[PDB]
């Protein structure tokens, strides 16, 4: 559960490209694992772009609001940081 | 402390959002919320919003836009966008750096101004609504 105490031109908010960066000390089966805990891709795909990730240095996972965008890309770098893996998500204009 | 009107507009905006299986509680689910807790609806009732369409507007976008949890994964649940907390932090400071403490619905839809890449704010401010039009009206009435 939840605890709420702690835890003129106008243009729509755009959307946001999740990325992947590659480097060279995360496992294979992590970048895996990320891809389908965190946007849910099966095992196929989530191979697929993981060497996406490894041979072209950057993979886009998904495209989301800004607000969704910035909250996966803090789940997935919190998930790396308590794993002690460098892998880097971040996130930009679509 | 926020007030209970509030928190009964949050944990049914929670619980709601859970039932729909949404992979996150959003600024839009907050501000659907908002328009049946009273002291935001008559802020905006003040501010000549129509509430028939900020529902459906809002409606359409948060069903549209947020990702839902498989049928297969009972792990994670739903969970406050960051832009959610952030919402609720500047309403709790805006309200005591005033010197007070009691939050309203009203004070959260003040504070959901500054998150300026979130679709909450644009509709708000596509309706009209500024950040100062809600203060005002909690300062002076209508
Ligand atoms: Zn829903």
């Amino acid at each position: 559960w939840l605890d709420f105490d702690q835890l003129d031109a106008l243009k729509p908010p755009s959307m946001y490209k999740v990325i992947l960066v590659n480097d060279d000390y995360t496992p294979m089966e992590f970048v895996i694992d990320v891809l389908q805990k965190f946007f849910s891709y099966d095992v196929e795909r989530a191979t697929q772009l993981m060497l996406a990730v490894h041979y072209q240095g950057k993979a886009i996972c998904g495209v989301f609001t800004a607000e969704v965008a910035e909250t996966k890309v803090a789940m997935v770098n919190k998930y790396a940081r308590e794993n002690e893996h460098p892998l880097l998500c971040t996130l930009e204009k679509a | 402390m926020l007030n209970q009107e509030l928190e009964l507009s949050l944990n049914m905006a929670f619980a709601r959002a859970r039932e729909h299986r949404h992979e996150f509680m959003t600024v839009e689910h907050l501000l659907l919320a908002l328009l049946s807790n009273p002291s935001a609806r008559e802020a905006l009732e003040a501010c000549s919003v129509d509430l028939v369409a900020l529902r459906q507007e809002l409606e359409a976008f948060i069903e549209q836009t947020t990702p839902v949890l498989p049928a297969s994964e009972e792990e994670r649940d739903t969970q406050p966008t960051l832009s959610f907390q952030r919402v609720l932090q500047r309403a709790v400071f805006h309200v005591q750096s005033s010197g007070r403490n009691e939050v309203t619905g009203a004070n959260v839809l003040v504070a959901i101004f500054s998150e300026q890449e979130s679709q909450a704010a644009y509709l708000l401010r596509k309706h009209e609504v500024s950040r100062l039009d809600v203060v005002n009206f909690i300062s002076h009435g209508t």
